[PDB]
RNA sequence: GGUAUCGUGAGGGUAGUACGAGGUACUCCCAUGCCGUGCCUCUGGUUUCUGGAGUUUGUCGAACGGCAAGUGCUCCGACGCUAUCGCACGGUGGUUAGCCAGUCCCAAGACCAGAUGCCCA
RNA sequence: CGAAUCGCCACUUCUCUCGGCGCCAAGUACCUUCAUAUUCACAAGA
RNA sequence: GUUGGUUUUACCCUACUUAGCUGGAAAUUGCGAGAAAAAAAAAAUUUUUUAAAAUUUUUUUUUUUUUUACUUGGUACGAAAAAAA
RNA sequence: GUCAAAACUUAUGGGCUCACGAACAAUGGAUGACGCUCAAGCCCAAUUAGUGCCCAUUAUUCCUUUGGUAAGGGCGAGAAAGUGUAGCCCUUCCGAUGUAGAUGUGGCGUGGAGGUAAGGACGAAGCUGAUGGCGUGAGCCUCAGAUGGACCAGCCUCUAGUGCAGAUCU
RNA sequence: GCGUGAGCGAAAGUUUGAAAAGCACUUUGGAAAGAGAGUGACAUAGACCUGAAGUCGUGACAAUAAUGGAAGUACCUCCAUUUCGCCAAAACCAGCCUCUACUGAGCAAGAACGAGGUCAUGGUUUUGGCGGAAAUGGGGUGCCCCCACCCGUCUUGAAACACGGACCAAG
């Protein structure tokens, strides 16, 4: 049994859109799952949102940091905090809606081969960045910022694109089947339904 | 204004979950190099000094002897009993699985329980009567594949053998287990050295040499609700002071108005886990029985051995094989000292030295003892009435 | 009475002690451990309690009081010996077994089912503190009732 | 589900510093100061081992042995505690001295589908 | 233990810059069961 | 200008400092189901090896008990027999 | 844009902008937060596009109340010539906040009295109350006591030592 | 009772019951007391009418800054009423609401047809659902979302780091 989960693929989406889209689907009660938080885009040079995050970790309780504001440096964590500071995060309502996301990095085993991954338009980076405008993709400035996956995550990404890309191939003769198969049963039977199928372009 | 009192990178100043001083980090693996074992555990015994001729181009004192103090810890040597696999995940090392030794000595399965001897006994029986079977072979056939294939990490899980420290004081008779990392080749050579070594003993000698330096990890020697002068070092109050002398007079102001946390309060001090590093390696040494002649230089011949007069106090004679190493190691006498193979660089001209020992001392602790050996110090007061009470006795039978 | 009455009054015998002359909150601690126990392990409970081989749990009427590795045993850090209440509480057992068996029943079959330590009304005594004041002392006295059914 | 064991390490803490000499004007050395983390072999201090001795007055009829003097007092005194008054130690990588990461310290309310042992009426 | 949920799939479930099917006959031939469950009412069914 | 001239209370709450205990993943509930898991098994994606014969019996393998190498007292492999798969 | 109702990030609008930007030196930290950068910024204009939407104790409208020393009609159970009640009935209209303060009240409630009417050992008062019911409300009433044990509510008139969370009140 | 004194100066209802009939006797306890038994109409009338609040103990139960408001819903209701009517849904009518002209393609511009919505609008039933229970209402407890600064006070200004404020009863 899963549950109507959906696994957004946050690669090359702008940080706080997405987060705000997603921050928003969240209450409206989607499961969504947070992938390759690592991919997330952020507008600027690298140092004008490393200075950002560097303020933000200097941010602490002198009486007592352990208890503090928490410095989370996981992309995924980070998309987490940004998620959770756009839903109601002290009522139930939003404290649930949070734990109703999963952030990854990348995207892990349990989460691929699971199903298609959407995508959120509006949070599309070409969508929203001027193109040629720098941007800071966001798993690239929390390397520097403390994060310690930031390879680990890229030998796993790298292994599974390795893997998904032999089971394509692993399947072009299965694919390649059904396209031939299909294409001949129009051919078939399907007479007046041959009709039917060129109006509205089958 | 003048420095703040105390390091607040150790800190809490809570006591210990442990007491076996476990290693925090091992150094970082070396393709390059070939396999080994990175850490060693071994029981404090006592501190001597030793002379020794510093040959260091500089100072004052080259080519002339020194008197170190040195710790001696006796180092049973401990037994693998399984294997364990890390594989690295975006979340952090998570262990693979472990195979555990075809068979376990029974001071290991004694850590297992708080009442070995009043207990049906039944640790790692499944595994003795599964391990055997070709069902749980192939499964721990697959464990091992995991290791070649996921891992990044393998580790030893080692034991102290208490049953041949035969120490009298140190109670203990649960084996201290503990995961030592493998630090050398590819994690085929790693899991070889691993399961080669998967029921064997493990010598220091091996894991170690001398002049090396190791860093170690024990817990400190516990104070209990240590005050804050003794635990911080803050200046106690001049005697007109009244609510009492030994104090912080101010920790706080107005603002931030609460007391942070980093004043000094009193509370638990000593008991701490600490990693200190570069300890130099006066000696290996070899069991008593083996080697008897420890401590016997070449420049200083009489037949002896590293434990004093007295034996250590509160622990006794060095029955195993110790290390000798320069300097104070945190823990009380008789603790079990974790002590790993040094992170440091160690390419440093002093960590390098090669240290030739020219004395060790074996005089009491214990009084002053003005005697290196039992038979020097009748060879002081030669014949005395305990012994012409005993003679004559001799001489009636 | 009885806040409580006994299921089946045949089965069971009352016990109660009124203007018990031992502190309330010791009283408190020391009756409400027994009071699902049966009548043998709680007047085992407290021949260990009178021991200090066992301890009461203090629970509501804990305080400052002191941590004990006897507490355990209960659930919580906190627990106590009180052995004036201790004694009390085995005395009013007493009576119950006395009650118990009189009624043609087995004392030792027999289960405490209620126990009830009442604050009873609460006797004055003076101070004589600092500066020329006199504050109260006052012993508070608990009513300790209870009955203990045996099973059918 | 218990119990137990080994670990993970998000997060948080975080520290080394200065001076001098040498060597040749960087490297490289060698000491020290401060700081810090310990430790107690040595050396010092500490004695309610009132250990052993000496000793004063009272006292036990006396010697012996004590005893009282709130530890009588003086000398020596182990264990232990402790002193920069002794001693050992104080490590890197990445980015723009900083800074971050690490080493180091606490670390699952970070609820670890990490591993593992045992039993699961 | 009665539950809320109401598409599935190794044709999406790779990457980097109209997925297939399912929707009442396993199929385009309507063979063929459906009532009274008596015109909404949680689908009384998964 | 000079001189003399009572400095009280925490045992509360929080902060903090150590020190414990116990719950908890619909953060105590729902049965409201998401794993940084895997997607016949192991070894060198494909091939070969691991109960068989008519539920019970037989055979094989492994472990425990009895009669050299490991730090050297106590555990391992040796053997032989019995039990379990 | 999310928080947050609404542009599920609208425009088939214009410019401008790379780093900040969004009426009235010292505990870490504030466009409100996040975040935003072909803006989620600024100026301008817009409203589905050369063929808007959201939120008031506001407005309008509807229901109800109350007030009017407001406007009229009327006189199966009711129809009272009525300031005010459980309002004589119906109709329409306008008003409604409010400290100090003023006033009204067939307004509430208390001890007592003149009356009236009635109740009570088949249980008075008192007290208890997931006892409901009625009243805008002060409150009243009923139920139930596995409460009590002997007094007493209604109504009109009279009376007052008459209503209490707060006085460092006793 | 207080004060050397002059003087100050309480609290206290023996209101158990009709009557003492004031709990004999048995039983445990050293006792106090307890368990039975007995008296009485009642002893939760026991030396005591009533028997409040607050406080506490206990059982059971719902549960997880406080309180609070609004609205629901979950569960419970020793409550009320009603039904043997209650919940619904559709329709009809009314109401109500929404959705040419000029100009040189535009407006400063006017209706019409048609359709929709709606009872927290009025009147017309219809049709089904439910019927020891159902049903509406109330009450209780929890939750959810939302709203919500401790009151009294003097003060221009109080949530104030301004004063008074532990609880309750009688006054
Ligand atoms: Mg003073
Ligand atoms: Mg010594
Ligand atoms: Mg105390
Ligand atoms: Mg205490
Ligand atoms: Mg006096
Ligand atoms: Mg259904
Ligand atoms: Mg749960
Ligand atoms: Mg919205
Ligand atoms: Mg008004
Ligand atoms: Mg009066
Ligand atoms: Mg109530
Ligand atoms: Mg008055
Ligand atoms: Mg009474
Ligand atoms: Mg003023």
């Amino acid at each position: 049994h899963r549950p109507e989960i959906i696994v957004v693929d946050l690669k090359d989406h702008v940080l706080g859109r997405a987060a705000a889209i997603v921050a928003k689907q969240l209450l409206l009660g989607k499961k969504i799952t947070a992938v390759r938080c690592e991919q997330l885009t952020i507008a600027g040079t690298e140092i004008r949102n490393k200075i950002k995050y560097l303020q933000f970790l200097r941010k602490r309780k002198l009486s007592n940091p352990k208890l503090g504001p928490f410095h989370h440096r996981s992309p995924s964590d980070i998309f987490l905090r940004t998620v959770r500071s756009m839903l109601p995060r002290y009522t139930k309502r939003g404290q649930k809606a949070l734990r109703q996301l999963v952030a990854y990095e990348g995207i892990p085993t349990n989460v691929v081969r699971t199903g298609g991954r959407v995508v959120i338009p509006k949070a599309q980076r070409h969508y929203c960045y001027r193109s040629e405008r720098p941007y800071t993709v966001l798993g690239n400035m929390c390397k520097h910022v403390g994060w310690k996956y930031s390879d680990v995550v890229k030998k796993l990404e790298t292994a599974r694109v390795e893997k998904a890309a032999r089971h394509h191939k692993k399947t072009e003769k299965l694919r390649a089947a059904w396209k031939s198969a299909r294409k001949e049963a129009l051919s078939k039977v399907s007479k007046n339904n041959l009709e039917v199928l060129k109006k509205f372009g089958y | 204004e003048h420095p703040r009192h105390g390091h607040l990178g150790f800190l809490p100043r809570k006591r210990s979950r442990q007491i076996r001083g476990r290693v925090r980090s091992f150094p970082k693996d070396d393709p390059s190099q070939k396999p080994h074992l990175t850490s060693f555990m071994v029981f404090k015994a006592g501190m001597t000094h030793i002379v020794r001729d510093v040959d260091r181009p500089g100072s004052k004192v080259n080519k002339k002897e020194v008197v170190e103090p040195v710790t001696i810890l006796e180092a049973p040597p401990m037994v693998v009993v399984g294997i364990v696999g890390y594989r690295q995940t975006p979340v952090g090392h998570k262990t693979i699985g472990t195979v555990w030794a075809h068979h376990t000595s029974v001071e290991f399965r004694r850590r297992f329980y708080k009442n070995w001897k009043q207990s049906a006994q039944l640790a790692f029986t499944k595994r003795k009567q599964f391990a055997r079977t070709t069902e749980g072979r192939l499964a721990e056939a697959r464990t091992l594949k995991a290791f070649a294939k996921k891992a990044d990490i393998i580790r030893v899980v080692a034991h102290t053998q208490l049953r041949k420290l035969r120490n009298n004081r140190v109670g203990v008779k649960k084996a201290h287990v503990s995961e030592i990392q493998i630090n050398g080749g590819t994690i085929a050579e790693k899991i070889e050295l691993a399961k080669s070594l998967l029921e064997k003993e493990v010598r220091i000698d091996s894991i170690f040499q001398q002049s090396e330096t190791c860093d170690v990890c024990a817990v400190t020697k516990g104070h209990g609700f240590t005050g804050v002068v003794k635990r911080w070092g803050v200046a106690c109050l001049p005697r007109k002071t009244h609510r009492g002398l030994r104090k912080v007079a101010c920790i706080g102001a107005w603002h931030p108005a609460r007391v942070m946390y980093t004043v000094a309060r009193a509370g638990q001090h000593g008991y701490h886990h600490r990693t200190h590093l570069n300890k130099k390696i006066y000696q290996l040494g070899r069991a008593v029985s083996m080697e008897p002649n420890q401590a016997t230089t070449t420049y200083d011949l009489t037949a002896k051995s590293i434990t004093p007069m007295g034996g250590f106090v509160g622990y006794g004679t060095v029955r195993n094989d110790y290390i000798m190493l320069k300097g104070s190691v945190a823990g009380p006498r008789r603790r079990v000292i974790t002590l790993r193979r040094p992170m440091a660089p160690q390419t440093s001209r002093k960590l390098t030295e090669q240290i030739t020992l020219k004395f060790i001392d074996t005089s009491s602790k214990i009084g002053h003892g003005r005697f290196q050996t039992k038979k020097e110090k009748s060879q002081w007061f030669g014949p005395l009435k305990k012994d012409r009470i005993r003679r004559e006795e001799r001489l009636r039978k | 009475h009885y806040s409580r009455k006994p299921q089946v009054s045949s089965k069971s015998a009352k016990a109660k002690v009124s203007d018990l002359r031992c502190h309330f909150k010791n009283t408190f601690e020391t009756a409400n451990v027994i009071n699902g126990m049966p009548l043998r392990k709680a007047q085992q409970l407290y021949r260990q309690v009178l021991a200090k081989t066992r301890c009461i749990p203090f629970k509501r009427y804990n305080g400052k009081i002191g941590r004990t590795a006897q507490a355990k045993e209960w659930g919580q850090t906190k627990g106590r010996w009180p052995r004036k209440s201790v004694v009390a509480m085995l005395s009013l057992l007493k009576n119950a077994e006395a009650n118990a068996i009189e009624k043609g029943l087995d004392p030792n079959k027999m289960v405490i089912k209620h126990v009830q330590v009442d604050q009873a009304a609460r006797m004055r005594r003076r101070t004589y503190r600092a500066h020329g004041r006199i504050t109260p002392y006052m012993c508070s006295p608990c009513h300790v009732q209870l009955f203990m059914t045996q099973p059918q």
